[PDB]
């Protein structure tokens, strides 16, 4: 059954099939002459490319020093004549060979290169290239070329990061930022490096800073008393004119509090030692497994708040001055050289990794199967289809929402359902919540014509070991499709316990966003 | 009650007093979230 | 296509098909004479029963006063002769009729009662009964009987709660507790009612209590200052000999702290008013949407810690005395009558609901698709199949684990994979984590022969808007099935940031439990 | 290192020092969880 493993919708033949390849450093010039060959699944031996040059870029780092090496480049490889791209529904070679009726006793990619396979599944092309979804959470695909067929490729250079001779991996990430800059963080790290250096020296030569630097006990102390110094040093340091903009964007969000920079400074001091502090790979390595970084990065609530070269520089500068105060209080090394040197370099690298994550497309909390985590609860659509509300027909549809809580028993007061009378109304009887098997019916009631409210008949609690599934049933009386202007809200509001938000008693709202389709 | 007492409570959403629970609510506009529909995402 | 909507594996014919039905109060005697007939989907008009008498019990409450009414009973209904149970793969009548080729212009349950349907799908029986999974998260099924065919049923009584004349719904929950008592909380609420009453009066007549009762400002005060009084009152009250056992089981867990009973007391005071305080339904209603109840229930970490009549009584007693102190400080009613009266009754009812949840079978955090929520992270198996590791064959298998974090950027240091050499080893190359589309490879390494450790090549952070999918690939060299004794660990340890647990720096472990099968 | 320094750290699990991260770890026995494999579930 070829229809069982080959996704024909995504399979096709084209003239001059082109793709991209991430080229490690030192291989940029050599690869521009031809594709040449040098696991537990011998079947996938082959040359790998991708339909996305930006993803391809990601693969241009030293496999030796993966965290903080230098970048190589990206090349565009093209096949002359016709090439068949056979997209696959699975990545299990054994299962593929069975369903495709092949030699179960030989590697898969080698059979993909034989004329027998190129004849049968080739639909005309000179060679075949396997195509599998790049990864979970992406639209890009991964092209697996047969080693033999791949010598036929024509390599042309697209970008060369090493050629830009830029610090760390700046060139590489500057390139990837283009993906969205056609949120979208497109920063100039050179500028950020400049501003940071300038500010670190300015802070050091500031009266109050020096003044506070003296109040430092300067020898190892308990981390409880250390934080208190750093927090005070923080408040003081943040007063400096150079850091004016940080003082402002920082005063509101708790994540960005001085206590947070303080605990961060201490964490760093505790894990870096003379050995580590000397090596860039080793440092970045230690730093990357520490919590509280969003505090210095200005990342919280699904957003990168430190969106400018100016603020980014100010945050790193402050973090570096703090780390320098922290080292003698609980560290064990050459007290400061690290803070303005390696620490800045590693941290800059981590910022770049996280910024890259936010620039990439993604589903927000409550969308598709992504959980929405709020006030101790964790809700999400059972499946992607559940998040999709179809229209243009008369009839029912049901929607499952997984709900649970982190620990102690938390209530579920009821649920708010957006409605469009005639095209989308709540089926009051096919709608319920089941808590650990207990199917509990709900008392629904159209508050407005815009929203119905359903409340469980018997109390509903969720927690560690107590999960529930809310089943929203919709009914359509008109076979006319819902029109955009009609959509007054695109989410289902599950209500938790009663809290006090800005002086008003309201219930915790956990949102499950949906999409109207068909 | 949304007119008088709970006016301006809801930011990016429509206020609807939920009688049963004796409290207002905010039906967040497309893409917004929050008890007061303060944020987008 | 009948095979598309009828689950034949769960379909069958049997002599004297019997099932259970939850009977509302006032209908216990009448229903024992015969099944007689009295939504948006007219198709499911019919008499509903279930294969589980305990679930059936749940449905014996006043539909009028669902939270705290009285219980009716359960009856066993049997069909004479042969009955065909046609289990269905879906609950969409329209879809069922199409695939079963029926009149799309008439209700479903009525066609299920016609001889035409009883002939075709009946496989011999006199009538057919539809069977659908009771709910999500249960093994019980729901039987939908045709109204006509159901007069043929023979009703025999199983249990009558109203006949036990027990307070609230005690009879009903005592019955349900039997489900596990063949954790398993099987309490004697009569005893708990006794002990609570005795303790409330003993506390009231205790010197220190009266002594502290006087330090009460007795008129409305800020809730900040109110808590402080209640917390002090708490510490004092907890000293009383009657509450000795509570003082002990409470001193360790933070959930059970005096601050927690204090904030609870205040919450209650703030939502109950003269109207509410007078009605049992209205009270239980208000109480049920308040957080912090696990504090008085002694529920936390997936366990009901207040497992005895004695401790349960002590907790409720203390909670009642506190609520009485709280009322004048922020309430607005007949100051105390409520606390020893209605409050105790409602709270007792809520305890019963939650205890019932823990007695019911359920998947713990990290099992099947249930998320494991720890240190800000939220991980879980992408699908149920992912949580199942098969054996008894040579070859691969892949396993997806959804990972994310509530807010700020949290790291993923790497992952610990349990292994059984020869039967289950890590496929180092088919194993990776993809963060928002970015496929990141991993450096794996057998620490022991018992566990391999994989670390991401480039740093991995997850958070609000940054999700990831860890793909563990397993390889089998022996076609011999893994034997129980061999299984030295049944979970995958995803490591988060580095914390300090009991003096040792360790990484946050988020566990995904699996099952070896086939 | 599990012998000397990190002895008794792991409760219901086997201690394994993870060199890369420079810290011990506990491979929880069937059904246990926790950094120290303290709890069942």
């Amino acid at each position: 059954g070829a229809d069982d493993v080959v996704d024909s919708s995504k399979s096709f033949v084209m003239e001059n099939f082109s793709s991209y390849h991430g080229t490690k450093p030192g291989y940029v010039d050599s690869i521009q002459k031809g594709i040449q060959k040098p696991n537990y699944d011998d079947d996938w031996k082959g040359f790998y490319s991708t339909d996305n040059k930006y993803d391809a870029a990601g693969y241009s780092v030293d496999n030796e020093n993966p965290l903080s090496g230098k970048a190589g480049g990206v090349v565009k490889v093209t096949y002359p004549g016709l090439t068949k791209v056979l997209a696959l529904k699975v990545d299990n070679a054994e299962t593929i060979k069975k369903e495709l009726g092949l030699s179960l006793t030989e590697p898969l990619m080698e059979q993909v290169g034989t004329e027998e396979f190129i004849k049968r599944f080739g639909d005309g092309a000179s060679r075949v290239v396997l195509s599998l979804p790049f990864a979970e959470g992406s639209s890009s695909v991964e092209y697996i070329n047969n080693w033999e067929q791949a010598k036929a490729l024509s390599v042309e250079l697209e970008i060369n990061f090493e050629t830009r001779g830029k610090r760390g991996q700046d060139a590489m990430y500057e390139y990837m930022a283009q993906a969205c800059a056609g949120s979208c963080i497109n920063l100039d790290w050179d500028v950020i490096r400049d501003k940071t250096k300038t500010k670190i020296e300015s802070l050091k030569e500031h009266g109050p800073i020096k003044n506070k630097m003296s109040e430092s006990p300067n020898k190892t102390v308990s981390e409880e008393k250390a934080k208190q110094y750093l927090e005070e040093f923080h408040q003081t340091a943040l007063e400096h004119p150079e850091l004016s903009e940080l003082k402002t964007v920082t005063g509101t969000n708790p994540v960005f509090a001085g206590a947070n920079y303080a605990a961060w400074a201490v964490n760093v001091a505790q894990v870096i030692d003379s050995e580590t502090a000397d090596n860039l790979e080793k440092t970045t390595a230690a730093l990357s497994i520490l919590p509280g970084i969003g505090s210095v990065m200005g990342i919280a609530d699904g957003a990168v708040h430190h969106n400018t070269e100016e603020i980014v520089a100010q945050s790193i500068a402050l973090s570096s001055l703090m780390v320098a105060q922290a080292i003698p209080l609980v560290g064990e090394l050459v007290d400061i050289g690290f803070a303005a040197y390696n620490f800045v370099e590693s941290i800059i690298n981590l910022f770049q990794v996280v910024h890259n994550s936010y620039n990439r497309p993604a589903y927000s909390p409550g969308h598709k199967t992504q959980p929405f985590l709020h006030d101790g609860y964790a809700v999400s659509w059972n499946t992607v289809e559940d998040s999709i509300i179809r229209t243009g027909f008369q009839g029912e549809s049901g929607h499952d929402i997984k709900i649970t809580a982190e620990n102690t028993p938390l209530p579920i007061a009821g649920v708010l359902l957006p409605t469009i009378p005639g095209k989308l109304d709540v089926n009051k009887s096919k709608t319920h919540i089941s808590v650990n098997g207990r199917k509990i019916r709900m008392r629904c009631r159209a508050i407005d014509g815009d929203v119905t409210f359903c409340r469980p008949k018997s109390p509903v609690y969720v927690g560690n070991g107590v999960h529930a599934n809310l089943h929203v049933a919709f009914h359509r009386s008109s076979s006319e499709k819902i029109h955009s202007n009609e959509i007054s809200s695109d989410s289902i509001g599950v209500l938790g316990y009663q809290k006090t938000v800005d002086h008003t008693k309201v219930n915790s709202k956990l949102s499950l966003f949906f999409e109207i389709k068909s | 009650p949304c007119l008088r007492k709970y006016k301006d409570f809801c930011i990016h959403g429509e206020c609807k007093y939920v009688k049963e629970l004796r409290a207002p609510s905010c039906i967040c506009h497309p893409g917004y979230h929050g008890e007061r529909c303060h944020g987008l995402s």
